[PDB]
């Protein structure tokens, strides 16, 4: 009842909004902890019909389970407890004082290569925690994480989620349709595909990746079904100039969950395992053949010779490189980015028409305007 | 047997304010001189310069037990009464003022800030000087409430009650009312311009807190003495002061008056961390090691100004910059802040600074200056080195204002006073928590007939008539009835104003005449306007308007919101309720609606547990109406009620409200706007939503782009002027009349619940904001810009909210990015900071030209990076640009240069063309795709702005971005003017 909801917490400002559901900040009063409640509207303004408003109760009766199935983990918000009224469905949580994934990939257009590997690192561990307790989200997108003062992960909005019986495939479309796995859209376009199983979390994964380090969506482009197509066929691009100065075990990693056929798809078990979510611990012996020991020696000359070459490389910004090419170089073109989404980053925003690709031109517009 | 030490150390406090203070006051009139050499009697600095009287009287009657200081203690509070109601004669001798003041809030019928301390005469005119203070008449009704409350005997009549109570609405207004304020000098340009200063607003809530339910007779009063204050205008006050804060104005980045409001006497701040935050503020822009400036760039005393001319030019506020006088009366500020907030470390830092400032005089006693001026001749050296050259005492000494809380913050500090005593009506305590309130709702059904339609959707309700003796009134009614409040006819008196009423005065339960009164609450309104017609928005305004009342219910009881469901909330066929009320009235029984607690139930079980308010004065016009209430085609009818004539407004007959009551039930939005506009049916509350939105820092101006059509808000503009300027600012087309103040609700409802979609935008112009919502309406259903005006007046007012929020949040539903570029430099839309972005290039350039209108260098010592008239000459500059998508090239093009200045150590030292910039950009733009394969087909010019129409759509990032190309073409201007460049840090 809503007088139980008011004997352990109140509501103080009005966080964020959605289609139905509204999250509020929240004081509760025994502990006086900031926490986060979520207030789904069940009504919805009497938009919602009988079914709508019986169908999101159920959603939401699962979306409890789902939450309470998972408990303790660190990238995933704790649903403290549940409270359902005949017009609402509180839901109090973690308070996350930053913002969707989103709003932080507005601020920083290009996200750098040490944030974003502990960032999925969370990520890969929070979806090894979903497939080995079975349950698979569909619903990935970087909307749906959110992030602490600490810049640590918590992956919200498991609305969309379901948990697979042993060896069942779904194949309901849920999800917004870029995060979608090329196999999404074909169990939509034919029968015979039974279905999808977990593995459609590894694709969802890898497309923020792409979106995290340049910007933009692996697949986007203005007309819907358009953008279907580079997902099941899989035509992406590590593009010039934007993609050329990450290092190469990015692009490797983003290929694996990038393949468009599901079980040669890079599970999230040896996700982890690709050399770059190798971290350095520091007491390892490290045995070595005496090729081994030639090799480190000679390694440890090749790093450092590297990289004096590498900085010696580097061209300082002069009058001629910004009148030739501004972004083929990476200083400015990271501030050209930056200064578009000074500018228009309120133009960004959830669903197909207010991607964060709409804000770069990467192709000359007579190829754009071909078909 | 002997007097106790506390008694003999007041004698020496004693000395000091009778050698100081009480040796100038006035034998006949009991006021106060500001000094020898200014023999006149400031209301706010006699006020203030008697509080020392008033500690010390309170300090000497804690120990009254001997004939002496029973006597002196008899003296020190009865001299307090003699300046009180000294001050009450010069005030009640400009009664006329007071009530033209009421009803034109403007500055020429303003009480007197300076009056004989001879005779309680005015000695100056009403526009000799500048008299409209709001903070000085609060700084008194506030006191007067708490020396009152103290049991200081100062109203002696009920005439007197009635004018203190008129006085109430003279300072009611004081969130929508701009002043020069407690400087006398309005803004910070000090040129007769009257702003809205926080320290008023502040002022002016505290001392309507104070007066609230306050009887001025003491305990031995009635209720014919205790003044009746609406929380309607305080809450409005906090709105303001909430937004405001921590700056003092749209023109004061702070004022060290804010401590007046923050802390003492006002405690008008309710949020503490707005508390801390300002008075941190303070302390950074502000003190130095002389005491702490009044305002940047404040020149009052500065040797760089000529103490001749009254008024300040605009160049010259530059030449005060970081030499400010300095005032030590602010530091007693921060003395009598940590004794009120429990800092002793505070009583200590700002009473050792005081005391090195304090020049010794007469026999010894401390004095404290006015004021310390920088030296003629260091004046170059603090402009460089900033607060460390040594000042010399000028101005007033002793500061008899300063001087006085000087002694209070001593009396307090040293166990002779407590903050109580100096503050018996708790306002100290403004800042602890307030828990959110349960806002009681009791559905009410208009007729039988309606009750069984929520009955048979399970609605628990008593009809209006089941109510009976509980009676139920429009929001109107009980605006008529404070027009009572305060009448004296023989003083000429005439009440209250009428003013809107809101839930915080509509929630309480009314004893006129021992019959108990509810009223319902404004918004639901249908004969003032079209906003309660649509059942859509009666959930919208109600939801914000529960969530009004929980944060900001102050009053004993719950709040009662008694809500009848009118014909109008059902369904077109007539026997189903509304969907989006439907959902609205489960919502309440459930318990939560909004955000705040909804116990729902019956008027009668609301009786016992609500704000009862006995409204005394209707005890034995408004009374006459209340003591019987004790006891062929629809569109075609317009052009013929146009073409009428103009509306005469007489009987030409062979009353439009009756036909504005069919289209009411059709809901034909717009010819029910027509009909608001050729009937001028007008908002009661745009004033506060002007004011609202005008208190976030913003411009508000309404009407058509041209700039001698279209009128700049910048000062709260009370009801009858405001109004007025929108329809002449309408140019006799009623349609645009009613959607500018419609928007205008829209605006402000937008503002108050997500203050950030104007983060962006400095300058809210309504008059195009009909239009930028016209193109978007225009594009979607595709259709001419006439079938969308004439669709713009159809929307519902839900769905024209929506549209416009749709317009501000930046969602979406030629091209594109021309789409997001017609949309982006049509409101004028720049990124956060972009103005204190261009301060910083200015300062590399000589200036920065648009179609050949220059915005020099100049500007930059003239105005602050962050002052809103900056913001304005930089705006200025960018209207010269017709054409709405180029304005935002340019926009994003003076970025490319702040980013490239940034990385480019020399200075191009001249003139740079902005526009040129997209010219060439759109030239280099031309080449690349000639070179990849674009016809030129694809590259068509925009007609007027030279432009290809695909750089409009063009993307802003990328390889073939907008600001790529932008970003190139930003370097070859600076090769002609730069021969020789240095570009660093990458
Ligand atoms: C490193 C910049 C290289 C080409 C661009 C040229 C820069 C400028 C021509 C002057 C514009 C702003 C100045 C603020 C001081």
């Amino acid at each position: 009842s809503a007088q139980d909801f008011y004997e352990n917490y109140e509501p103080k400002e009005i966080l964020g909004r959605g289609v139905s559901s509204v999250v509020r900040r929240c004081i509760h009063k025994p502990t006086s902890q900031e926490y986060a409640v979520k207030v789904i509207d069940v009504t919805g303004g009497g938009s919602f019909s009988p079914e709508e408003v019986r169908e999101l109760r159920e959603a939401t009766l699962k979306e409890v389970d789902i939450l309470r199935k998972v408990s303790g983990h660190p990238n995933i918000i704790q649903l403290k407890d549940t409270y359902e009224t005949n017009t609402f469905f509180f839901l109090v949580f973690d308070l996350m004082k930053r913002g969707e994934l989103f709003d932080y990939l507005t601020e920083k257009v290009t996200l750098s290569e040490k944030e974003t590997r502990k960032i999925m690192r969370a990520l890969l561990e929070v979806i090894c925690t979903l497939h080995k307790l079975n349950i698979v989200h569909r619903d990935l997108k970087p909307e749906n994480i959110l992030l602490d003062d600490n810049m640590n992960i918590k992956l919200t909005d498991f609305g969309f989620s379901c948990q697979l019986e042993p060896g069942e495939r779904l194949r309901e479309v849920c999800g917004t349709p870029s995060y979608l796995a090329p196999e999404i859209i074909e169990c939509s376009m034919n029968e015979d595909h039974p279905g999808y199983g977990k593995e459609v979390d590894m694709w969802s994964t890898g497309v923020i990746m792409y979106t995290l380090l340049a910007g933009s969506p692996p697949f986007w482009h203005r007309k819907q079904m358009l953008m279907l197509r580079m997902i099941m066929s899989g035509n992406y691009q590590f593009g010039s100039p934007e993609w050329d100065d990450y290092s190469d075990t990015v692009k490797d990693l983003v290929s694996r969950f990038l393949v468009v056929q599901p079980q040669n798809r890079y599970t999230a078990e040896e996700a982890l395992a690709h050399p770059f979510f190798q971290q350095y611990l520091v007491e390892e012996v490290r045995h070595f053949s005496p090729r081994g020991k030639f090799k480190v020696i000679a390694l440890t000359v090749l790093a450092s010779v590297r990289i004096y070459y590498q900085y010696r490389r580097v061209k300082p910004v002069t009058r001629e490189i910004v009148i030739r090419d501004p972004y083929a170089l990476r200083p400015l073109r990271r501030l050209i980015d930056a200064y578009a989404f000074r500018i228009y980053g309120h133009w960004v925003k959830k669903g197909q028409q207010q991607n964060r690709a709409a804000l770069f031109e990467n192709t000359p517009k007579a190829v754009l305007l071909s078909l | 047997r002997s007097r106790s030490n506390s008694g003999v150390r007041l004698d020496g406090y004693a000395r000091l304010v009778q050698q100081t203070i009480l040796c100038h006051q006035n034998p006949v009139t009991g006021l106060l001189p500001a000094s020898y050499d200014q023999k006149d009697a400031w209301v706010r600095d006699n006020v203030y310069s008697i509080l020392a009287v008033w500690g010390l009287g309170l300090a000497y009657r804690k120990n009254a037990d001997r004939d002496e200081d029973k006597a002196k203690a008899y003296e020190l509070e009865q001299s307090v009464v003699k300046l009180m109601r000294g001050l009450l004669h010069c005030m009640i001798r400009q009664v006329d003022k007071v009530e033209s003041f009421k009803y034109s809030q403007s500055t020429k019928d303003s009480l007197h800030a300076k009056y004989n301390t001879k005779t309680c005469a005015t000695v100056v005119g009403d526009d000799q000087w500048g008299h409209l203070q709001l903070d000085a008449t609060s700084v008194y009704l506030l006191f007067l409430a708490q020396m009152t409350a103290s049991g200081l005997h100062i109203i002696h009549s009920l005439d007197e009650v009635n004018f203190i109570q008129n006085l109430v609405f003279y300072i009611e207004a004081a969130y929508k009312t701009a002043d020069f304020g407690i400087w006398e000098r309005g803004d910070k340009t000090n040129q007769g311009i009257s702003e809205l200063n926080a320290s008023s607003v502040g002022m002016a809530k505290a001392a309507l807190e104070a007066l609230d339910e306050l009887d001025l007779f003491g305990v031995k009063g009635g209720p014919q003495s205790v003044i009746h204050v609406l929380a309607d205008e305080v809450q409005h006050c906090q709105s303001i002061l909430n937004s405001l804060l921590p700056r003092a104005s749209t023109s004061k980045e702070v004022d060290a008056s804010l401590l007046s409001v923050v802390s003492f006497p006002a405690f008008a701040v309710e949020d503490s961390q707005l508390v801390e935050l300002t008075k941190q503020e303070i302390i950074t822009k502000l003190q130095g090691r002389y005491g702490c400036c009044r305002f940047l760039r404040d020149g009052y005393k500065t040797p760089k100004e000529d103490p001749n001319r009254l008024y300040y030019e605009p160049a010259e506020l530059k030449l005060f910059e970081n030499i400010e006088c300095e005032w030590p009366l602010f530091w007693t500020y921060f003395i009598l802040d940590g004794v009120f907030s429990g800092n002793a470390e505070q009583v200590q830092e700002y009473k050792e600074a005081l005391e090195a400032v304090l020049i010794k005089g007469k026999n010894g006693v401390p004095l404290l200056p006015e004021l310390y001026s920088v030296p003629p001749d260091r004046v170059d050296e603090e402009y460089q080195n900033p607060h460390t050259v040594d000042r010399v005492p000028m101005g007033k000494l002793p500061h008899m204002w300063g001087q006085s809380l000087y002694i209070l913050g001593s009396l307090m500090a040293e166990g002779f006073l407590a903050p109580g005593e100096i503050d018996p009506l708790n306002r100290r305590f403004s800042t602890v928590p307030k828990p959110d309130v349960v806002v009681q709702v009791s559905i009410l059904a208009e007729t039988e007939e309606i009750k069984t339609i929520l009955k048979d959707k399970g609605i628990y309700v008593e009809t209006i008539a089941e109510v009976y003796p509980i009676r139920v009134q429009p929001a109107r009614i009980l605006s008529h009835i404070y027009s009572s409040l305060g009448c004296n006819n023989r003083m000429k008196l005439s009440g209250r104003p009428y003013r809107h009423m809101g839930v915080l005065g509509t929630s309480k339960l009314y004893d006129i005449r021992k019959t108990i009164f509810t009223f319902t609450p404004q918004f639901i309104d249908q004969q003032q306007f079209y906003l309660a017609l649509d059942n859509k928005m009666i959930v919208e305004m109600l939801r914000t308007d529960l969530s009004y009342l929980c944060s900001r219910w102050r009053m004993t009881g719950q709040p009662t919101i008694t809500f009848p469901i009118s014909h109008s909330m059902l369904d077109e066929d007539g026997t189903s309720l509304n969907s989006s009320i439907l959902a609205a009235l489960r919502k309440m029984q459930d318990g939560y609606f909004g955000g705040a607690r909804v116990q729902t139930g019956k008027l009668s079980e609301f009786l016992t547990t609500s704000c009862c308010t006995h409204l005394s004065f209707m005890d034995p016009e408004v009374a006459r109406y209340l003591d019987h209430l004790l006891a062929e085609q629809a569109d075609i009818l317009y052009m013929l009620y146009t073409m009428k004539g103009p509306d005469w407004n007489t009987e030409l007959y062979n009353l439009l409200t009756e036909l504005y009551g069919k289209v009411g039930e059709i809901r034909h939005w717009g010819l029910i706007r027509y009909i608001s506009g050729i009937l001028r049916k007008k908002v009661e509350a745009l004033d506060e939503a002007c004011t609202d939105l005008l208190s976030h820092q913003k411009h508000l101006t309404v009407g058509l782009p041209p700039e001698p059509r279209e009128k700049t808000i910048s000062a709260p503009l009370p009801y009858e002027a405001l109004t007025q300027l929108i329809d002449e600012a309408s140019e006799g087309d009623m349609s645009i009349s009613i959607l500018t103040q419609e928007i205008m609700v829209y605006l402000a409802m937008y503002m108050r619940t997500q203050p950030g979609l104007f983060a962006e935008m400095f300058r809210l112009r309504i008059g195009l904001i009909i239009q930028v919502m016209a193109t978007e309406l225009a594009h979607s259903l595709r259709c001419s810009a006439e079938e969308a005006t004439e669709g713009l007046m159809n929307l519902s007012p839900s769905a024209m909210k929506n549209l416009l929020h749709h317009i501000l949040s930046g969602k979406e539903f030629q091209g594109q990015w021309q789409r997001r570029r017609r949309l982006d430099g049509a409101l004028n839309r720049v990124p956060v900071g972009f103005y204190q972005k261009v301060w910083k290039v200015l300062q590399k350039c000589h200036g920065l030209s648009v179609e050949g209108f220059v915005l020099p260098s100049s500007t930059t010592r003239e105005m602050t990076p962050g002052e809103i008239k900056f913001s304005v000459h930089v705006e200025s500059v960018l209207n010269r640009v017709p054409q709405p998508e180029y304005r935002q090239l340019l926009v994003e093009a003076i970025l490319v240069l702040t980013m490239l200045a940034d990385i480019e150590i020399h200075s191009i030292g001249s003139i740079i063309a902005v526009e040129k910039i997209v010219h060439i950009a759109n030239d280099l733009f031309l080449q690349e795709q000639k070179t990849l394969g674009a016809d030129d087909t694809m590259l068509a010019k925009d007609p007027a702005s030279g432009i290809c129409t695909l750089l409009y759509d063009s993307a802003p990032s990328g390889r073939f971005g907008t600001m790529t190309y932008l970003s190139k073409a930003a370097a070859t201007y600076v090769q002609e003017f730069l021969p020789h460049s240095i570009c660093a840090m990458q």
